[PDB]
Formats: C-alpha cells, structure tokens, sequence
DNA sequence: TACATGCACAGGATGTATATATCTGACACGTGCCTGGAGACTAGGGAGTAATCCCCTTGGCGGTTAAAACGCGGGGGACAGCGCGTACGTGCGTTTAAGCGGTTGCTAGAGCTGTCTACGACCAATTGAGCGGCCTCGGCACCGGGATTCTCCAGGGCGG
DNA sequence: CCGCCCTGGAGAATCCCGGTGCCGAGGCCGCTCAATTGGTCGTAGACAGCTCTAGCAACCGCTTAAACGCACGTACGCGCTGTCCCCCGCGTTTTAACCGCCAAGGGGATTACTCCCTAGTCTCCAGGCACGTGTCAGATATATACATCCTGTGCATGTA
C-alpha cells in the first residue's frame, strides 16, 4: 500500500507544481540543500502573482469586450497598477503598446 | 478646399497610435539593418526570424521610452517641438551617454 | 554587401514612433539623431547576442540570444521564451 | 523531446479567476516569462540571502525575506500571507 | 624604483592634479577704528530739557537724539570708551552693534517698565541683571598683569614707553599697548609686580639639580616666612611638613583631603617652599578644572605674590600670546630657550588641544586638581598627563576611591607606575582570611603615600548630617508602567498613543523612570487625566494627578508641607532633567518659589540662582538641582534639608550633593531624606552604592593620614555587612563609638501613605485655588 | 508646562539650508531657489525609507536587532547602488 | 565696502567642494533622522556606527547625482537657478517617478 | 584570519608602483572591488554554463563572460592576459 | 615519496591566489563541476584590473604630490578612464568625492 | 694756568653656520603555527565525436498596393529683445548645537567549543500527471453601408 | 458705424451593426518520464556555555565654528511682443514592402560509443597571519668657530 501518491500540490491546497518547483531549487545552482517548505512557499507565492496579473488582465478583456487574453490587455493590466509597474518596471512586454496618455500642454486650448 | 488647422492630425495620430499595437517600422529594412551591423561583429551570419523580431519589439520599446522622455524634455523647456538636444538631455540624465 | 540601411528606417517610421510617445511637434534634425541612438542600442545589443552565439559554437542567432542579451542590459522582453 | 512550461498552471489558474475567459499563445508565453523572470529573482535572492548568513540550506525562511525584499509593498504582505498557510496546510498533511 | 609592470591600453594621458587656483577670479575678488561693544546709555543727550513728555515710547529716529551711548572701539584698551552719539558717529564699522544694542535694549526695557502685567520679582531680577552687567563691564578698566614694554614712536612724538596690559576678566587677545604714565598713575602695584618680575632673583634658569641627592626635611612647627598670605593654619602646617617630607624622599602623593579645608592653599604653599627654600624655581604645571581656576588664580595673588605665575586658556590667538610673550625669557632666538614663568595654570581642555606645545617642557613639579578625573587609565587626559617629562608630581583630590579598586590602581599607577600593582577585586560572598589579608596590604602599601583629613576631626563646630532613608510602596500607575516594561508589552504600553514610539532599549532606565513618575513616559498624564480626572484638566485635577501618578510624590508633598511649616529650606537632588522639569511644574501649580540648576542653564543664570538663593531676603524656599551637575563650587549655605530624589550609581556623587548644603560654617543640622521605590531597580542601586561605601570605609578611611588586634574582627564584621543585604514621626527635622557609627543610614525606614484621591487640595487650598481660576476669567490674560 | 514630549518629530530639518546648498555646490549648482530645500529633504526621506527598509529586513532575516553596515551594503546593492570601502 | 559679484562666491564654493571629499552633513542630526525613520519599520534598533556611516555616504553620493542632474535640467531651460520641477524631471527621466 | 584580498592587491601595487603606499580605506575598496568583479564574472558565467546545459565552468565560460561584463579595450586585454595565463599553466 | 610543492599560481605566473579563486568557485554555488583553467583564468583577469586600477590611481597620487593612495585617488583615477567608469557606473566609491567640472553656463564671463 | 666739552679709534660680547651624538617612526626579517592549498591515486559521468533526420534559412521573378518621397503654401511656434519686480545672494551680528571627552551599568552580538537530533540528500520501485499529436468549430478579424460625431469657416446679430 | 461672438451648416472621420469565414483554443488520447513513497543515513544547524567589545540612555562640561535672522541690493526669471522660418497638412507620383513561389543545401537536433577530467579522499607542507627586533632615515640637541656691532678713553679746543 502506497497510499495512492498524493501530490504535494494537492497536500499545499495550490494549483503550481511543487515538484517541479523542488526539482528547479535543486537543479538551479543555489544552494546545496533545499528545504521542505520553500517549494511551497514558492510555488504559493507564484500562483498568487500570477492569479493577480490575471484577474486584472481579464478585467481589461471585458473592458474591451474580448472573452481572450491578449498580451495587449496583459500591459494594460501591468501598467494601470502601481505595484505590478514597480514589479515589472524594467519589462518590455512584446506586442503590448503603450498606455494612452498625452501631456495636457499639447491638448488645443478653447 | 479643405484644410486642417496643424496640430489636430498630430493629436489624431497620437490617439491611433497610442491605441494600436503592431510594430511602426518594416520588417525588411530593419531585417538589412540588423544584418549589416551584425556583420561586422562576425561574418556569415544567419538569423532565426523570432530574433529578429525580438529585436525589433526592443528596439520600438527603446525608441518610444526615449521619445517619452524627450517630450518632457521638450515640455520643461517650454516647447512643444522635440529638438536634438532633448534627446541628448534624456540620455544624459538616463545615465546612457555620461 | 550590406550599405545605407540606416536610411531604411524612414522619417514617416520615426514620426510613428514619436506619435506612440506622445510627440505632437518633431523638428527636422531629430531623424539623424533617432538613427544614431537607435545604431548605438543595436549595435550593443547584437554585439552581446553574438558574443552568446560565439559561445554556443553556433552560426545562426537565435531568439534566446536575444533575449540573453537583452537581460544582460537590464531590458528584459517577454513573449520570446523565457 | 519533451518541453516543459507553465502553461496548465497558468490557464488553471485563469479559470479560478475567470471562468469564461481564454487566453492566447502570445500572452501564454508571456504568463510563462513572467513566472520563470519572478521564479529566477526570489531563487536568487533567497541564494544570496543563505550565502550572506553562512547557511547551506534556502527554507521557507529566505523565500519569505527574498518575497518582502523583492515585492513592492502590499503586493509583498498578501503573497507572504499566501504562502505561510500553504506551508501550514502543507504541515497540516506532510 | 623603476616598475616591472605597464599597460598595453593606449589610454590618453590626463592630469589629476585638482588643485585649483582663484587667480582668474579675483578680477571680482580684490581688482581699523570701529563700534566694537556698546556698554551703556544715558537719558540726556546733550542737556536736560525738561520732564515733560515721560509718557509713550520712543522710536528708532526719536533715540538717535535723546541718548548718548558708551562705545569700546575695536583694537581699544575699555579705558578709551566714549560717549557718543548717532550724529556724533557719522558712519563707522560696526553701527549694526549700535543699532541693536539700541533696539533690544531700550524698546525691551521700556516695554517691561511700561507694562501692567509686570510683577516685583521680574523687575528686580531685571535689575540685579543690569547692575551685574554694568559691574562685569566696569572691571574692564582695572589691569591685572603687564606683559611687555616697548618704546615705540610716535607722530613726532620721540620716543615713547609703551606697556603690554592685561586686564582682569578678559584674555591675552584682549592685551593692549597703552601709555606708561596713566598706567602707572592709576595702578602703580602691578607696574611694581612688573619690574619684580623684570630683574627677578628666581628663574628656571637658576634651579638647583637634585638628582637623588635632595636634603633631609626638618619639621617646621611655625609658618615659614616667604609665604605672606593670611595664616596657615595646624593641619595645613602639617600638610605642608607632609608634602616636603615625600618630596624629600623622591616619592609622589595623593593630597585626599574633604573639600573646605583648602588644599590649594596647601600646594601653593608648597610651591613656595619649592621655589624659595630647596631652590627648585622651575616650570611647574598646574592643571585645574576651568570652574575652579580663578579661586586658584586670587590664592595665588594673595598667599605666593613674588611668583611668576600665568594663566593658559583662550582661543588660538591668545595662548599664541602667552606662548610668544610669556613663555621665553628670550623668545626671538632659535636654540634653547629657557623659561621665564615659575607656575603655569592651565586646564584639561587645553592640556589635550596643546600637548604637543607642552609636552615638550622640562617640568619640576606637577600638580592635578580634581584627580578622579584622572580615575579611568584608558582617557585621553591620562595619556596625555602621563607622557609629560616630569619629575615629580601630585594629585588633589577629596575621593581617591569612587567605583571600584582599578580606579586607585589608576591613580597609583599615574604617580608611582610600576612599584604598586593591584590585579584582584574585592568579592564580598568569598570573605574569606585571604581578602582581609590582601585589604590590609593595601592598607600598609598606600598609607605614606595619601595624606587625608575629615571635616568631622578638624573645626569642632560642624554640625553633624543624618540621612534617613525612606521606601515608599508604588502606586498603581507605577505598578502597571513596571509590569509591562519588565514583562515586555509594547501593544499594552502603546495602547491609546497614536504614534505608539516607545523605546524599550535600556530596560534599567525605563525601570527607573517608572520608579520615579509615570509622567516621564510619553502619553502618560492624558491616561490619567482621563481615567480619574474625567479629562476636564481643570488647574486642580493636574496637580492632584501629579501627587497620585508616583509614589514618592505623596511622600514629597508631605515633606514639602511639613518643612513649609517649620522654618527649613530645601535642596532636591535628581539624576534626571526631565524629573525636574515634573517637579518644576508641580511647584509652578503647587505655588512655591524654586530656582533651578541643570546643565542646561548658563553660568550667569547659575550665579545669579546661588546668589539668589543665599540672599538673606529670599523668598525662595525650595532649590532643584542635578546632581552631576555645577562642579565642587556650589555654596549653599542657607539650605537646611537635602532630598536625594534619585541615587546614584557613584556614592561619591550624592557625597558632594550632600556636601552642597553640609560645607564648612553650616549653622544648623543638616538633614537628608532619601527617596527610594519599595521593590524596584532602585533597591540593588542602593545595595550597589552602600558595597562601594564599604568598600571606600575600608581601605581609604582604615588608612587615613593593639587596635591591629581587633582589625581582623571588624574587617570581618564590615566583610558580613557588606554581604548582607540591606532590604530585610517619621519626618523628623531633629537627631539625639565610630565603627557603630557607619551602621547608621543604612537602616531602611518604610512610610505608608494610604492616601485616596478625595484628601489633597484641603479647603484653604481649594478655596485658594478656585478663586484663582475664577479670578483668571475676569482678568482673561 | 516645562514638560514636555521625550521623542522628536523635526528630524529632517536637521538636514539644514546650508547643508543642502553644500551639496548643491559639490553637484556644481550655482543659484538655488528658496522651494530646493523642502523638495530635496522628502527625496532624502524616500531614499533613506527605501534603504532602510531593506537593511532591516536584512537584520531581521539574520534574527538580529542590531542594524549592521553590512546589511546597509547588501541592501544598496539590491537597489542598484553598489558603495564600496565598507564592505570589509 | 567691496561686495562680491553675488555668483562669484557661489563659485568658489563650487571649486571648494568638488575639490574636497568630506561629508556635508552633520553626522549627529543624520543619526536621529536614520533613527527616526527606522522605528517606523522595527522598534528596538540597534546601530552599528559603520552603518549610519555608509547611510551617510550613500545618501551625499545620490543627492550630489540628483543635483548634477537637476542643474541639467536647469541649464536645458536656459536658467542657472535649480527649481523643484528641475528635481521632478530628473527623477523622472531616471525613473524613480516613472 | 579575516580572508581579504590585500596582500595580493599590494604585491601588484609594487609592481606597478614600488614607491606608492596605500591606505586602508583604499585597500578596502580594492578589496569590494576584486569581490564585485569576482562575483559578476562568476554569476555571468554560471548563467552562460546554465544557458548551454552544461555541468562545468571552463576557461570557455570566463572568457565569454569577461567579454561580456569588460568593454572595449578592457575586455581584449583582459581576454589576452588570461589566454597566456593559461598557456603557461598548462604547459608546466 | 611526494614531490616539491609549487602554488598554482607560480605556474600561471600570476600574484593573485589561484587556490583560493577555485575553492571560491567550488563552494560559491556556481557549477557542480568547476574545469582546472578557470580559476587561472579568472586570477589572471582579476589581477589585470587590479593592476589597470593601481596604476592610474598611482599616477593620480603622483599628480597631487602624495606618496599612498586614497580613496580620492582611486575616485579621479576610475572617474577619468572611460572604460572603468562605466565598468564602475553604477558603483560609489566612499570617501571618493567627484570629478572637478563646472558648466560653461555658469562662467561669469569671457 | 686749570676745568669742562666735542670727536675719533681699538678690543669685547653676540648671532649664526656646521660637525657629531641621540631619540623616534618605519621596514625587512626570525619565529611559530596552523590551516588551507598542493601531490598522488581512483572512478565515473560529463563532454566530445559520429551517423542520421529534417527543417529552416539563405539568394531571384511576379503582382499590387499602400507607404514613402517630393513639392508647395502658410501659419504657428521658436527665438530674440526688452522691461519689471521679486526672490535670492551676500555680509554681518548673534545664538546654538555639533563635536569631543566622559559616566555607568547592562545587554546584543561575534567568536570558540562541544552535543545532539531532526531534516534533507540519496536510492529503488511505482505510477499517474503532463506533454506531443490530432481534430474541430466558435471567437475574432475583415468588409460594407449608414449614423453619428466632430472641428472649421463664413454669415448674421448684438453691444460698444 | 464697427468689432466680436454665436451658430449653422458643411463634409471628413469614426462608430456601429450585420454578414462571412477562418484558423488557433481547447478538448481527447496514448505514453512515458518524473513526482511520490518508503527506507537509510550523515550532518547542518539549533542549543548551551564562556569571554570580550560595541551600543544605548540620559546626563555632564567646554570650545568653536556653523546655523540663523535680518537688511539690502541686484541679477535673473518671467511675461509680453514681434518676426520669420520651418514644420505640418495635403495632393501627386514613385517604389518597394509584402505575399507567394522557386531551388538547393547546410545547420541544428536524437542516439550510441568512448575517454579523460574532475570530484573525492588522504597525507603532507608551506603561505600567510601575528608578534617583536636589528637597522636605517628624519628630526633634534650640543659643542665650536667666524662675521658683526655696542662701547670706553685719549686728543684737541673754549673759557675764567
């Protein structure tokens, strides 16, 4: 009786692999011993950035009537939060565009 | 004949292009460029087509930062025309020429 | 043999790339300048792109050069692999 | 040859938050850049982190302090709120 | 020499030299008679006008016309001050000073005559000010030294004699040359002092060299006649015998005598015996506190006036004075130069900023004053006394013994270095025959060496000291404050504070601050006032507050009240200025005249509070003080009773604190209450100070200047007290064979108050106090 | 009311005028408007939050309550300032 | 009498400096603002001197940058006197505002 | 027993300089300096071992990095001293 | 019968530690496996800088009539060669001070 | 004839240069030691090399059509000049706090030594999760014809 | 009677709704490799104890140079105006990007074999870190000799 291999990610209550990130902490040069909650941890912390950038890259689809992510609403979605532009400040994001923005001195005057 | 005051296409090509997504430069003459400067780094040369697109989506990156930063050059200067040496000042102060 | 291609990126392109800026007015000598900036930043970012090749015994560039390439210079891309 | 990426995690996920949305190759690969650049900075940090303070082992300790050195701000306090009970619930089976 | 190693990298060559030259600059930057100091004013100007037109206040331009003005120019003598006026001046350096003077002076002075809201005390204060300052500014004009003559001349004037004067309160850069003539005619004395000093028959030059050869000491019974002075008296004789009798031997001593018996008359005597009898006239150093070196400078004037003693403080340019006028008997040649001064008096400040220019002197004798200064071997003052080139030296001092046994060792080590070692503390739980064996060793080895004498066996009219030692319970405020800092709880002691700051770095000082009042602590008296006082915060409720918040301020208010009822005044000792600010405020609320002295209060303010306080019409009845605070010079002659609020972790400290009030020529029994919390840090402060006293008894005062029987029992009796410990009509003004002594004022007395919130404030002083608050609301203000 | 509060809240004033147009004249700055002073002691304070916040993150990864300036240089670092002549 | 050139001084002063290398802060006010600033983030600490030493010259070196480029950008807006939107723009164009 | 660079860095200071002190703040920041470029090179290199799939850093790795971190003339000197290092390691 | 010991860098000819540069780069979590040449290559590198560094900030000592260098010197002599200085670009060097420049704009006059 | 006064000359005291002896700071060097680097040997896996697949990238015609190049008019913006007033520099006098030295006890923290245990590396058997291949059909891109929204210029009306 | 402002209408640009279609998003299936589980074991780090030094809180005293307040002058920032020129908008013509297709060939990626380089281990030894000293160079003290200036006395003259 093996106890039918319950994964880790399971165990965690996550949707991220924690194998796979154990297998990368090992494989990756950083240390020579890994811990048995850092891949947990990891892997938590990865799915909630990645939920977070979804959830907000979702909202710009629907704002422009889209049921699919494009990398256009992924930049939007960066870009118009203040921690993800901090985050991901030194990030091109190919085929995202730029915000709409013009400065108010070029705007015509009436 | 109809005319438009100048300034008012300008705005309506900032709106375009502000709202598109696609690359502003041709695939081709930028293909020669990257060829002929990478040709004198090593001869014989071959390029994968995603290279060369990467490439390119950094370079317009680059270019639109760097034209962001030269309109408020131009805008603290008390101008609404970018001049060369606003792009020097960006630059300067971006820490890429001193 | 490969010359003037420099000239291949065009006053309408660089006015495009303005335009996506934000620039409402460009004077006349900003072209040679975006030219030359844009020469500069190719130039260093083939250069180490070419140096990872080099190193990989290989001929041909691929995207991931350049995108190693890029993250060397602090400029990192998305949407290349990575 | 088999590849590996994050792209059933991503889209997993997706369906967590948006249950009617998809998604595309292009902003697929960028889910799976963005993951693999955040995945590579905290490994990172947490490596300096255990080599600074004569440690031979990353726990969740250093992937914690590499979380609030790396995150800006409120976006740090969730994701180290996120992952603490996963660990804990992790404790809670193996 | 040459380099084996060069680089290949075709670099241009570039200049690092960054030194830069404003010479391009200067077509912008270059292509003494002035108002220095403004003294004082006069109402008429020219004449006397009239009366008339008293009322109003002048302007700027109405008293450019109306007063005249006392002008010390610059590079003057205070003897050329003139009258002047605006018109009169015309446009010279220095009219700001004029113009500001003028301002301040005038508009502040008729403002505070011309306002109604102005009391007695203020305007008297206000005056003693003025005359004080007019009195500082009037010693000017009197000289103390001549340094130098010239002949210098003049406009067709031939040749004339100039003196270099020094005056009495300024400085060497204050010297100036006058005429010989006024000089002369108005004080003949010090031109008299110059030339002495001019053809003297002592000089360094003329020293005799004593190399282990110095002559046997005969005892002199009488006061030897080169020093005039006053009269020595039978212990300072006996001081003076003392002090040659070691220097005799070629030894060094330690002069440990309590302070009021006058050890600077004794070791200015004793460089008159130096310098007149065994011929031994050369630069002697004396390093002095700067607090207590014009008492040194007057002894020195009065009992040794045929010396050559000078003064070394000041800035740059005036010890530059002393150095290049004073110092030299020939100044201008380039060999050795031999030394003109007998006595130089300088102090620690300038002793660490000029030892590379004093170092370098052949000293005789050396002399420090306020030697515990030099207790901790590891300072930069003992490094820099102890590389001096000196023959012999000595130290002053009242506590040779403050902390610890390394401190003598220190001081020993200073004088003799090398002949005494001490490598063993003294434990109080071995007490064992060993320690008592090695106790007595420093006993035996020490007792030549240290010379002291007690205010109790010398002047038989001292009355006697006694201290009572008084814990009090804390309250609940402290009890709470005490349980969250010892038992850590920063979300408690945070609790309704907004910016929730507390420090809890240095566990023992917020042990202590709760100990002492919960007012100390930051947003402490609002929880207080609204927990008891409702937050009204009506002028009655905050004193209240203040009595209930501490434990040892119920107990204070009692004695405060019962020492108001009898004729005592009072000196309260704290450790820390913020506790004085507490009781500061609590007698501004409470309605008791008090004076002040910290750190923080100037020494003008200082002189002006003691002399205050020892005026025979003070109203003042209650005097605050830091305790570590205003040197061993404070008279304090009217008080009668001293509360230690706050020990010390030194006992030497609360001596002197003690000895503020208990000085020689007391006229009545000095009393001293001491306020400690009932189980608390304060406790084994205590026990600390009473095992540093026990060990001060031991080995100083066994060793002072078939009984050795009986030492080995009652070093073992005063070994088992000092390892026991001490904590297991109160208030009497009054007190009804020495070793039982030193058991008194260790015994502990505990007081119960049992005071609610509804007994303070009684009806007079409620009444007292309403009609006040009441009365404030009319008047507004 | 001679009492008053223990702590000090002016702190960044303690960064006087003077001290500022020092530090102009080393950055070659030769007039200084009057509003420089107020902009540049909250850049100070953003950068000195932005510093200190990782040092003590630093210090309290190691258990430590002491601020070491080891921790101040792998901080730095961290935000791209490398400072050298401490870090041995 | 003889007032400077006002400029003149200021330009000694900028010789004097850039020639020395000491600190132009004071270093005790500087302690209580680091101390100040972090019992925000932790309170009970303890500082080493060396520490506040390296605070001290990390925070001259980035402000000394700040105002070579903030008299950048003064000198682009044909001025000589530096002003808050000088300051602004240089940490924007560097990317501390972006 | 403090593991610092400081005897190395003042024996290559008397070879370029026999007559010149150093100070100890200056030996300090040549220290950081040697760790700095020691840690750069060494990350570059691990990253270019990772990026090839490759189990071992070589003289290969180096070499790439140091042209990668050094510019210009810096990186060819460079390039070349450490070519005839290991030329003459190798060869005895 | 072991012969006589010689350091790895007398073979490479080098003054810089090659024993201690490859046991820095065994345990500095580099590589699993670390190739002989190496750390040869890497001393050899790491003593040329050194060597460029020293030799200009001795000839800046030299140029101020100083006899050691300090870290003034060390700061003229990276800030003056354009190549260190953008190796160093984003390095401070402590008690280094600046490069002496004034803008033309504000010389008074001719 | 004797007393008082102006003028010139020779020998004594003093400042400065120089040879010799002594004190103080630094530098190579003797000694210990100890720990990290070097020599020697073994094994195995990482890397090199070869054969094969196969897919992708590098050099010429054909259409088409949208983008680029070019010319021209004009008007808006860059720039120069001038005036004004105000904010900043500068000097001076006065206050104040930094800097330095110093107390006094306690605690944090580095460093060294020694024990011990939980925890992570490692290995074998297993199995199930994830990945490549295939197929489909709906979300999104393109196009066409109104509807609407939008600056821009000329004309009428109203106030000065 | 004249200047300005509102507005009416004109046509260009863009939105919107409907239709068509197309091709990648996503679901299903086989497989096979990597995660899981179970067991063993070495050691990393936690813990405990002892020693020494920096930091901390609140206070003291002294010095002195820096900070600050104020007054005054003036340089410079900013606003306004004119002017001219250069960039923008638009029409017309060219041209080359883009898509598609051609033809071969070579570079890069799986599978098998080999070999040599490096980790690991043990033993030895010397490089480097501290002390602590003989010796060398710079500064200073000390005795001695030569250039330079203050000074006392004899010779001559005037007067009573």
């Amino acid at each position: 009786t093996r106890a039918k291999a319950k994964t880790r990610s399971s165990r965690a209550g996550l949707q991220f692999p924690v194998g796979r990130v154990h297998r990368l902490l090992r494989k990756g040069n950083y240390a020579e011993r890994v811990g048995a909650g850092a891949p947990v941890y990891l892997a938590a912390v990865l799915e909630y950035l990645t939920a977070e950038i979804l959830e907000l890259a979702g909202n710009a689809a629907r704002d422009n009537k889209k049921t699919r992510i494009i990398p256009r609403h992924l930049q939007l979605a960066v870009r118009n939060d203040e921690e993800l532009n901090k985050l991901l400040g030194r990030v091109t994001i190919a085929q995202g565009g730029v915000l709409p923005n013009i400065q108010s001195v070029l705007l015509p005057k009436k | 004949p109809h005319r438009y005051r100048p300034g008012t296409v300008a705005l309506r090509e900032i709106r375009r292009y502000q709202k598109s997504t696609e690359l502003l430069i041709r695939k081709l003459p930028f293909q020669r460029l990257v060829r002929e400067i990478a040709q004198d780094f090593k001869t014989d040369l071959r390029f994968q087509s995603s290279a060369v697109m990467a490439l390119q989506e950094a370079s317009e990156a680059y270019l639109v930062a760097l034209f962001e930063d030269t309109n408020l050059c131009a805008i603290h200067a008390k101008r609404v025309t970018i001049m060369p040496k606003d792009i020097q000042l960006a630059r300067r102060i971006r820490g890429e020429r001193a | 043999v490969l010359r003037d291609n420099i000239q291949g990126i065009t006053k309408p392109a660089i006015r495009r790339l303005a335009r996506r800026g934000g620039v409402k007015r460009i004077s006349g000598l900003i072209y040679e300048e975006t030219r030359g900036v844009l020469k500069v930043f190719l130039e260093n970012v083939i250069r180490d792109a070419v140096t990872y090749t080099e190193h990989a015994k290989r001929k041909t560039v691929t995207a991931m050069d350049v995108v190693y390439a890029l993250k060397r210079q602090g400029r990192t891309l998305y949407g290349f692999g990575g | 040859t088999r590849k590996e990426s994050y792209a059933i995690y991503v889209y997993k996920v997706l369906k967590q938050v948006h249950p009617d949305t998809g998604i595309s190759c292009k902003a697929m690969s960028i889910m799976n850049s963005f993951v693999n650049d955040v995945f590579e900075r905290i490994a990172g940090e947490a490596s300096r982190l255990a080599h600074y303070n004569k440690r031979s082992t990353i726990t969740s300790r250093e992937i914690q302090t590499a979380v609030r050195l790396l995150l800006p701000g409120e976006l740090a306090k969730h994701a180290v709120s996120e992952g603490t009970k996963a660990v804990t619930k992790y404790t809670s089976a193996k | 020499k040459i380099p084996t190693r060069f680089s290949n990298r075709q670099n241009k060559t570039v200049n690092y030299n960054i030194d830069y030259s404003d010479d391009d600059l200067l077509e912008s930057e270059d292509d003494f008679h002035g108002i220095d100091i403004v003294i004082n004013h006069r109402l008429k100007t020219s004449l006397e006008e009239g009366k008339v037109l008293e009322k109003t206040v002048p302007d700027l331009n109405n008293c450019k016309e109306n007063y005249e003005f006392l002008i010390k120019w610059t590079d003057e003598s205070h003897l050329h001050n003139t009258w002047e006026t605006y018109e009169s001046i015309g446009q010279v350096r220095g009219l700001k000073r004029l113009d500001n003077y003028c301002k301040q002076f005038i508009i502040e002075d008729q403002q505070v005559r011309l306002d109604p809201y102005v009391t007695a005390e203020d305007i008297e204060i206000m005056d003693m000010e003025r005359e004080r300052r007019l009195d500082e500014f009037e010693e000017f004009h009197v000289p103390e030294r001549i340094i130098d003559s010239q002949r210098a001349s003049l406009e067709d004037g031939t040749s004339q004699l100039q003196y270099l004067v020094k005056w009495r309160r300024l400085n060497y850069d204050e010297a100036t040359w006058e005429n010989a003539t006024d000089i002369v005619k108005l004080a003949p004395e010090q031109v008299k002092h110059f030339q002495n000093r001019e053809n003297s028959k002592i000089l360094p030059q003329y020293s005799s060299n004593y190399t282990s050869q110095r002559p046997r000491f005969e005892k002199l019974s009488v006061q030897p006649p080169f020093i005039k002075g006053g009269e020595l008296r039978d212990f300072q004789l006996t001081g003076i015998n003392w002090m040659a009798f070691l220097w005799s031997k070629g030894d060094n001593g330690i002069l440990a005598d309590e302070m009021g018996l006058g050890k600077t008359v004794q070791t200015v005597a004793f460089i008159s015996w130096l310098i007149f009898a065994r011929r031994q006239n050369g630069p002697h150093i004396i390093v002095v506190p700067l607090s207590t070196m014009p008492a040194w400078l007057d002894t020195f004037e009065k009992w040794a006036p045929d010396l050559n003693c000078i003064c070394y403080m000041g800035n740059q340019k005036s010890r530059d004075t002393i150095r290049e006028y004073e110092f030299y008997t020939n100044p201008r040649a380039k060999g050795k130069k031999t030394m003109k001064f007998n006595v130089l008096l300088t102090t620690y400040e300038y002793i660490l900023k000029d030892r590379a220019e004093l170092g370098s002197i052949k000293w005789q004798f050396m002399a420090v004053d306020e030697a515990h200064r030099l207790k901790n071997a590891e300072s930069s003052l003992y490094e820099s006394l102890n590389s001096f080139k000196v023959a012999n030296r000595m130290l002053i001092t009242g506590t040779p013994l403050q902390n610890n046994i390394k401190e003598l060792a220190a001081l020993v080590n200073f004088l003799m270095p090398g002949r005494f070692t001490i490598d063993q503390e003294i434990d109080f739980e071995n007490q064992d025959e060993e320690q008592e064996e090695y106790i007595h060793d420093l006993h035996r080895r020490i007792q030549p060496f240290i010379l002291r004498r007690l205010k109790k066996d010398v002047e038989k009219s001292l009355p006697s000291k006694t201290e009572r030692i008084l814990r009090v319970e804390l309250s609940d405020v402290q009890t709470e404050y005490y349980k969250n800092i010892l038992t850590k709880n920063y979300s408690a002691l945070t609790a309704g504070a907004k910016g929730g700051h507390f420090s809890l770095l240095n566990i023992m000082n917020e042990l202590k601050k709760a100990s002492n009042h919960p007012y100390l602590f930051d947003n402490a008296e609002e929880r207080v006032l609204q927990k008891f006082g409702d937050g009204k915060m009506t002028r009655e409720n905050v004193l209240r507050g203040l009595i209930m918040s501490s434990g040892k301020m119920v107990l204070l208010d009692q004695l405060l009240t019962r020492l108001k009822k009898d004729g005592h005044r009072v000196l309260i000792f704290s450790q820390m200025v913020r506790m004085l600010d507490i009781l500061g405020d609590y007698l501004s609320i409470k309605g008791i005249n008090f004076q002040r002295l910290d750190g923080t209060v100037p020494s003008a303010q200082r002189r002006i509070s003691i002399d205050h306080f020892n005026s025979p019409d003070s109203n003042d009845f209650v005097f605050l003080l830091s305790t570590r605070a205003g040197g061993l010079g404070i008279n304090l002659m009217t008080a009668d009773t001293v509360v230690i609020f706050d020990s010390d972790w030194n006992p030497q400290a609360d001596l002197q604190a003690m000895a503020r009030a208990h000085r020689i020529g007391q006229k009545n029994h000095v009393m001293v209450y001491r306020l400690v919390s009932k189980d608390t840090v304060e406790e084994e402060v205590l026990e600390r100070a009473r095992k540093k006293m026990i060990l001060e008894y031991a080995i100083i005062s066994l060793g002072v200047t078939k009984k050795n029987e009986p030492n080995a029992g009652e070093l073992s009796a005063i070994l088992k007290f000092g390892a026991g410990n001490m904590f297991t009509d109160v208030l009497n003004h009054a007190e009804d064979l020495g070793g039982e002594e030193f058991l008194k004022q260790f015994e502990v007395t505990d007081y119960k108050a049992d005071i609610d919130w509804d007994d303070i404030i009684p009806e007079e002083e409620l009444k007292k106090l309403q009609d006040e608050e009441q009365k404030r609301k009319d008047e507004e203000y």
